[PDB]
């Protein structure tokens, strides 16, 4: 109800609940590049998998290689012409699609590269297979670091995002789970996910982002919802450099009230490297410990949840955070020492599993967050195809990426 | 030469300019205030309320000339660059439905006001007898006064976010991408 | 009630205090009264106007009898809704929306966005990450293509020749991917030749596949040895930039502390919190009995540590004369021993004070040095336990990946008290043998960028002794401190000597200089400052 | 010790990045024998163009009288609409006469609109621009760099203020450095005072966390704390910020609805006009200004207070009447 | 602009009777305008007047009184009434008293002020809203005077 | 000759500017018939401010501001001496620092009168409810 300014408590695992974790990964997701000077690069997933494949975490969880989504599946939310354009555009014939490159906003903000359709299909199939496995009870927590995009609209490509696999996973979750809650904990607010469920009540979005004429420009205490979606779109705008304790104090009570009033049957988490320490885009000061503590807080209630990797521009920090999140989801803590992997020389000079908080000024005053939370809780008072729905995915357990050499 | 226009219609035109260029809005293709019915209503209202001393022939000549001028004037100096794409879409639809396009019947009175505002420059563009210019300007001023007499019936402000019939709809991002930047 | 509703408009006018805002308020009231604005928006607007006046706004609410979307998401017409997706069933059609959409170009009014500012060290790190990512992406794509092609050629060679001649393959090479091998071929060959090489590999394997695999193996060997070669440069560059990249405030602190420690800055701060009560808000509980109530001195040994720092800077400085140096040291020692209860313990390692601006600025410098050193002392045990248990990873130690020539010049913080170590480092910088940049790097490595306030400890100590020299050069401040010495009698005889004390310090002061009352209780080591603007001056 | 000048590793590429010498490698023996300007003439805008050769003028693909899709271009040296006359009808053949005078005989009873109907096709297409006899009658509206509307947005948008030092030129991500500059106005050297909590909240150099973010309104220069208004950061792009102490421009009522799109300013010989007729109620639909065609009424303070009290007491009266009707219905129930 | 007519037959009766006996034989009126308007104010302002502002009605009464004071010898008399006004001016001159017409004229002099009011209202630049409010106030006053024919 | 203020011919009255006939006992101003040069009331208005000074300046703008609590017409209170008065004809359709205190007292009196009006209306409604209840 009021911002209590409680200090950052340690990350309690509370192992009373044991969650069967299904990690979805494809070896082909890291072999696609946007180009030099571009913030988005899917190569960060490969080292996130490598850190996962170097802690012995495969002995506590199920690895999965999802079948990539087809045109009949990504068109469950996107228009047919957008998917038809995306499956034929390559960076050698853009002049033949000069109209559709600016119609669907595929220019310089979202460039064209080889395997773009393949990467989008991989991400969509991963999200779909994770949601189908969560729906049938085959897993307790589904991990989808291999691709996840919140900026993608119905027929618009924006935010270095092309295919909104999050809404596809939510749609898959919507066929059995009635009430789904989408939690966003990064900067560059998920306007695509929020606007895709703005006028519905069975799915509501909660985003902790940055406002003040940032890149998305969407997210406000007045952005609440229209039609049947009134009081079913929650935005918590934050200023620059919110630290770990401030993020905990602004994250835990609103989540507690949200699930004490909405009580969702499914959770979609959008953890990412956008709200981490100093990277190419983003101004938050939330370190590894607070970012993992938010997810561990979400893990404390034992709700069947989705964790989806989103942004990330500095691959070492986002890989460290995703590895610690995977370890926390398996009811264990990881040592700060980094094991020897294929990207041993990639990480920082300390070579430790830690993202250092950049000592910069925090402008999130207690009274601003107090009035934001009072407005949010006032808005919260009223809250009281051929092979779709497919759980068919390859096991992919024979592969390994663990290094046992010098 | 010179035209005197009511100030309320000038404010309506400036609001149209704001809605198109700044607020990025376009008029509704299913117009209920179209140029043909508005001109016919004006002609009948000024013809059934007074006698015919021979000036009604001149008024019908002016109405027919305005209709013929709006038939082919809409695609040349009207139609801001944003709303050109809707015009192309309806032209393609009309050509697909084997029907020649008549913009008098499917465009509202805002474009008629735009034509009236531009009309002095078109008058100065061509070489005309001055008495003909004075007569045409007098008829245009009388029609503008009549339009001011029914300003609320044909021009009403309504937010498209709160109502579906507001003579102005929002534009999708695909519309902005195709119409502007290409 | 009686004679209250008539005076509501005059009360509102005197409360607003601005004529333009009063005219806007009257315009809002009028447009309410023209049956244009409803009661709820009127009450909300008055709440924006009256606000903190709880009684007046509550009476307004009692008098008036009072008890849908944001700046984005404009609604599209239903004509554009009918965009066939061919994948939407009834549930997708009923749970998704096609009318209310918002775009980033609409939220910024087509004026763009401002990216967050990053220092050039962060840009160097971004360049390093881009280069490492490009090298590793090329390495991994080439290695995956080599794995696929080596499986292909093994399956070629282990069988006989008739199906070796005809092994027509679809795109994908029997794998889940479609174009990674195409990308590798296009990168290793020309643009116009990669297509034809891919075509002949698809339509005629077993003639060209082993040769292209050998070529890719040679290219991968070159790429691997070059990545090994450049990784040393990339590792050495990021070691000197990473702590600079994290320290967003440290590189600007050299200018920020110089800009915001002058006399005018402290005058403005203390006058701002002085006027922070003298405003439209009502006066309650003798407002402003103390200007700030925030100047306590909890620690003690910090007194002796700052005294040692000042002694070292005095022995280093060549500005003041040696008798001036000795008299400055004695004056600082006597001022510290008299303003507090310290009886000059060894350093070998309610009472008021009416004074001018110079003593105030000097004591402000004393307090800010004390506050920075106390902030360092607060996390001393935690940072000592962290620096004493920083276990280096064994594989990094074996591979010589550990950071060299950063703390190997004696700038390490392991095995010693961190607060004493930073005190010794500040003393060495005061004499000058340690580069200021290297001191900042050592502080960043030790305290994890939490000690950017100690970057200019030498400069603030220089300002400290400079303002202490102003305490002993003019007769006005000398008379003020002499009267301060005469004021401290190890006893309290206040409420009688205070008035003539104020008059006497007024006789040694100008008719426009701001008075500062430096109060200090006998216990709890508390000092507070009263900013007097000569309101006590009755002349 | 960095020294990246040598150690070039040209084996792959001397360039730190990816030079194209691997593309220059040519082992392929595996087969082994088994004048036009740059703006739209109708638009004055950049982008893709369709350029004619007989004239330097070029148009956009959509801004043409037969608006053509870029995916199906007309082949055969397409000419502009003006160029569809010079080397075509009415200028090349059947020339040596004024075709405008000959056009009069084709149509009748359109004599006042005859040569205009002749001249309509003799001109190139052009986007609609409001002529300089309508828009200059409003002193706040302006024509933008692309012909866009502009009345009260943030004037002179930043062009060189996007680059600065590590101190952020437009925001407060740094420490207390911008606090004494922003909290003190340069006109009088006095601390700016927030309207909600009447204080400065300047904080201190020792404790910058106590300081609060404050910026003035763009119209009335009202100092407002960022924590006293639903605002996240500074409004320095797009439109000017408006503090909540201003009269609304357009409002909606609902019990379909009304808009009341303000009054606007008419500066054409100051035509806006003023008139002081009778007080105690006028039905002026707003558009007032305070003294101590488009008609701005003249209304003073006592008229406003009398109208407000009349509205309040009328509301009390109708409420009383509704209560009387409810009690009458209750007494007819018995 | 037009004023409703119910009791203006008294006005034409006076118009016929001014040439006979002037319709008034007492130079100071027994029932003057001051007490007539005071009884009107005490009658309507708390019986039919809605709560809120009564300042429009008080300002109407004050303006009517002041206009009557400025209606001296101007469209308010007949020829015999002009002679009566000359006699009143003569007898108000020897005692140097400023002759106010409110305390000397009856309700018969109000009807000629109200009847001529729309013609001179239309004779000046007057906003139509003010004309509507003024004719509404005069209609109200005449409606109140309809049930008070004793003063008539 | 005639008399527009008498509706008859009668006697003659001369005027220096635009001589229009009247009666000596029926002058437009109520002054002594026996005299020097006399201007007509419309002529007096013409020579007051319409000739050379205060003509562009509108005195009606000051006149509306200087009659407090009398605002039903500033026009008819101004143009009452701007023309020559005539005999009444039956129309054809029948056959500072102290003004603020004063207006504050007037506002208080109006609010009080509204308060007794509200109290009497309430009391009447309450009595009506009471004697309807006892039936």
């Amino acid at each position: 109800m009021v911002y209590e300014a409680t200090p950052f408590d340690p990350i309690t695992v509370k192992p009373s609940d044991k969650r069967r974790v299904a990690y979805f990964y494809d070896a082909d997701v890291g072999n696609y590049a946007y180009g030099a000077g571009h913030p988005m690069k899917p190569h960060r997933i490969r080292m996130a998998h490598s850190l996962i494949m170097n802690y012995g975490l495969y002995k506590k969880m199920e690895i999965y290689r999802a079948k990539p989504a087809t045109k009949q599946e990504m068109c469950q939310f996107h228009t047919d012409e957008y998917i038809d354009f995306l499956s034929r555009v390559t960076p050698d014939n853009l002049e033949m699609f000069k109209r559709e490159s600016v119609k669907f906003n595929v220019g310089d903000d979202c460039p064209v590269f080889d395997g773009l359709y393949e990467y989008c299909s991989i991400s969509g199939g991963g999200s779909m297979e994770g949601a189908a496995r969560l729906n049938r009870g085959k897993c307790d927590v589904a991990v989808n670091y291999a691709g996840g995009l919140h900026h993608a609209k119905k027929s618009e490509a924006s935010g270095f995002c092309y295919l909104n696999d999050i809404v596809l996973g939510i749609i898959e979750l919507l066929r059995y789970h009635p009430r789904v809650l989408y939690i966003d904990i990064d900067v560059h607010h998920g306007d695509g996910v929020e606007e895709a469920f703005y006028t519905t009540d069975r799915v509501m979005t909660c985003s902790f982002h940055k406002y003040g004429e940032f890149f998305p420009g969407t997210g406000e205490l007045r952005d609440i919802g229209v039609g049947a979606g009134k009081n079913y779109a929650v935005n918590v705008p934050l200023r620059d450099g919110i630290d770990d304790a401030t993020y905990r104090s602004v994250f835990e009570p609103v989540i507690k009230k949200i699930m004490e009033w909405y009580q969702p049957s499914a959770v979609v988490l959008q953890c990412g490297g956008d709200s981490l320490s100093g990277d190419r885009l983003g101004c938050f000061n939330l370190s590894m410990e607070g970012h993992a503590n938010c997810v561990n807080y979400v893990k404390s209630f034992g709700i069947p949840m989705m964790v989806v990797g989103g942004g990330g521009y500095t691959m070492r920090n986002v890989a460290r955070t995703w590895c610690f999140e995977t370890g926390l989801l398996n009811n264990v803590v990881l040592d700060k020492d980094l094991p020897y992997n294929e990207y041993y020389e990639y990480y920082g000079p300390d070579y430790k599993l830690s993202v250092r908080p950049s000592n910069m000024f925090n402008v999130n005053t207690p009274e601003y967050l107090d009035k934001v939370m009072t407005n949010i809780f006032a808005n919260l008072e009223n809250t009281k195809e051929e092979d779709s729905a497919e759980a068919k995915d390859t096991k992919g357990g024979s592969q390994y990426a663990r290094d046992l050499h010098v | 030469i010179s035209l005197q226009i009511p100030i309320k219609l000038k404010s309506v035109l400036v609001d149209d300019w704001e809605y198109v260029t700044k607020d990025k809005k376009i008029c509704r293709l299913p117009a209920d205030v179209t140029v043909e019915m508005v001109l016919n209503k004006y002609e009948h209202e000024v013809s059934q309320e007074l006698e015919s001393p021979g000036s009604q022939s001149q008024l019908s000549e002016y109405c027919a000339g305005l209709k013929l001028y709006f038939d082919k004037c809409l695609g040349n100096m009207l139609l801001y660059r944003l709303e050109r794409l809707q015009y192309d879409e309806l032209l393609k639809k009309s050509s697909k439905d084997q029907k020649p396009l008549v913009p008098i019947r499917i465009y509202g009175a805002i474009h008629l006001l735009r034509l009236i505002s531009v009309l002095p420059e078109l008058i100065s563009s061509t070489t005309m007898d001055l008495q003909s210019c004075q007569l045409l300007i007098k008829q245009t001023e009388d029609f503008l006064v009549w339009l001011l007499m029914h300003v609320d019936e044909y021009f009403n402000d309504k937010d498209p976010n709160r109502s579906d019939d507001a003579l102005y709809v929002n534009t999708s991002s695909q519309y902005e991408g195709v119409a502007l930047g290409m | 009630s009686l004679n209250e509703e008539v005076t509501f408009f005059e009360k509102a006018k005197r409360y607003i205090g601005n004529k333009h805002l009063y005219t806007e308020f009257l315009k809002i009231l009028n447009l309410y009264s023209q049956d244009i604005l409803d009661l709820d928006d009127l009450v909300e607007k008055v709440d924006f106007y009256l606000g903190s006046n709880k009684e007046l706004f509550t009476w307004f609410k009692n008098f008036v009898g009072y008890q849908a979307f944001g700046p984005s998401y404009k609604r599209l017409p239903k004509s554009d809704t009918f965009m066939p997706c061919s994948g939407r069933d009834d549930m997708c059609w009923e749970v998704l929306n096609d009318e209310w959409v918002g775009h980033p170009v609409w939220a910024s009014e087509d004026s763009g966005f401002i990216a967050h500012r990053k220092n050039q060290y962060e840009e160097t790190l971004f360049k390093i990450e881009e280069e490492r990512h490009e090298y590793d992406f090329y390495i991994e794509s080439n290695l995956r293509t080599i794995q696929c092609l080596e499986t292909i050629v093994n399956k070629i060679e282990n069988m006989t020749e008739n199906e070796k001649a005809n092994f027509k393959l679809p795109p994908g090479l029997g794998h889940t991917s479609m174009t990674i091998y195409k990308k590798v071929i296009r990168k290793v060959y020309d643009k116009e030749r990669g297509f034809e090489i891919i075509d002949a590999l698809h339509e005629h394997p077993a003639v060209t596949a082993p040769v292209v695999l050998k070529r890719l193996k040679q290219k991968d060997e070159e790429w691997r040895r070059a990545q090994r070669e450049w990784n040393k440069v990339w590792r050495e560059l990021e070691q000197k930039v990473f702590f600079k990249s994290l320290d967003h405030l440290g590189l600007t602190f050299k200018q920020a502390d110089k800009k915001l420690l002058t006399t005018k800055q402290l005058i403005s701060e203390i006058s701002s919190i002085k006027v922070d009560q003298t405003n439209k808000k009502i006066h309650w509980l003798t407002p402003k009995p103390k200007s700030q109530l925030d100047f306590d001195f909890p620690d003690k040994n910090i007194f002796y540590d700052i005294l040692c720092l000042a002694d070292t800077f005095i022995t280093h400085t060549t500005a003041y004369s040696n008798p001036d140096k000795e008299r400055l040291k004695d004056l600082l020692k006597y001022f510290i021993s008299l303003f507090f209860s310290i009886s000059f313990e060894k350093i070998e390692e309610i009472f008021n004070l009416f004074a001018n601006t110079n003593i105030y600025i000097f004591f402000r410098h004393w307090t800010t040095i004390y506050e920075r050193l106390l902030e360092i002392k607060q996390m001393n045990e935690r940072v000592t336990k962290e620096i004493n248990t920083r276990s280096t990873v064994t594989f990094a130690k074996d591979l010589d990946l550990l950071s060299s020539q950063l703390s190997e010049m004696g700038l390490d913080f392991v095995g010693e008290d961190a607060y004493k170590q930073v005190l010794r480092l500040s003393r060495r910088l005061i004499n000058g043998d340690l580069e200021h940049q290297w001191f900042e790097e050592s502080l960043r490595q030790a305290y994890n960028n939490k000690a950017f306030k100690l970057y200019t400890i030498d400069k603030v100590t220089q300002s400290l002794v400079k303002h202490a020299h102003t305490l002993m050069t003019d007769a006005k401040t000398a008379e003020i401190m002499a009267l301060f010495v005469k004021d401290r009698n190890a006893s309290t005889t206040s409420a009688k000597d205070q008035i003539i004390y104020r008059l006497q310090v007024r006789s040694h002061m100008s008719n426009t200089e701001n008075m500062f009352r430096i109060e200090f209780d006998k216990r709890t080591l508390h000092v507070s400052i009263q900013y007097i603007a000569l309101d006590d001056l009755t002349l | 010790k960095k020294r990246p000048k040598r150690l070039s590793s040209q084996n792959v590429n001397y360039d730190l990045k990816r030079r194209k010498i691997i593309t220059s490698e040519g082992i392929e023996r595996s087969f082994k024998n088994e004048e036009n300007e740059d703006f739209c003439s109708a638009c004055n805008q950049s982008g893709s163009f369709l350029c004619c050769d007989t004239c330097p003028k070029s148009f956009h693909f959509l801004c043409l009288d037969p608006p053509i899709d870029p995916n199906n271009l007309p082949k055969g040296d397409w000419h502009c609409n003006e160029c569809k006359f010079k080397i075509f009808i009415n200028n090349s053949m059947a020339t040596l006469k004024k075709i405008e005078s000959n056009f009069i005989k084709q149509n009748n009873n359109v004599k006042i609109f005859a040569k205009l109907l002749f001249n309509i096709d003799s001109h190139n297409p052009k986007q609609f621009q409001l002529p300089n006899y309508i828009k200059e009658t409003f002193p706040a509206v302006k024509t933008g760099s692309r012909g866009q509307y502009s009345d009260e947005n943030d004037k002179i948008p930043l062009t060189d203020r996007q680059l600065f030092n590590t101190s952020y030129g437009q925001s407060i991500t740094k420490l207390d450095s911008y606090n004494p500059d922003t909290h003190i106005d340069s006109n009088s050297g006095k601390f700016l005072i927030c309207y909600k909590c009447n204080q400065t909240r300047l904080g201190s150099w020792s404790h910058p966390e106590n300081s609060r973010l404050i910026m003035t309104c763009d119209y009335c220069q009202t100092p407002w704390h960022l924590d006293c208004v639903p605002r996240a950061s500074f409004k320095n792009l797009g439109s000017k910020w408006k503090c909540p102490l201003h009269s609304p421009t357009k409002v909606y009522k609902k019990i379909n609805y009304k808009v009341w799109k303000k009054q606007r300013l008419i500066n054409k010989k100051n035509q806006l006009y003023y008139e002081p007729l009778q007080k105690i109620g006028y039905q002026n639909n707003g558009n007032i200004q305070i003294i101590p065609d488009f008609k701005i009424t003249q209304i003073d303070e006592n008229s406003i207070k009398y109208d407000f009290f009349d509205k309040i007491y009328k509301s009390k009266m109708v409420q009383k009447r509704k209560l009387f009707q409810f009690q009458e219905s209750l007494i007819d129930k018995l």
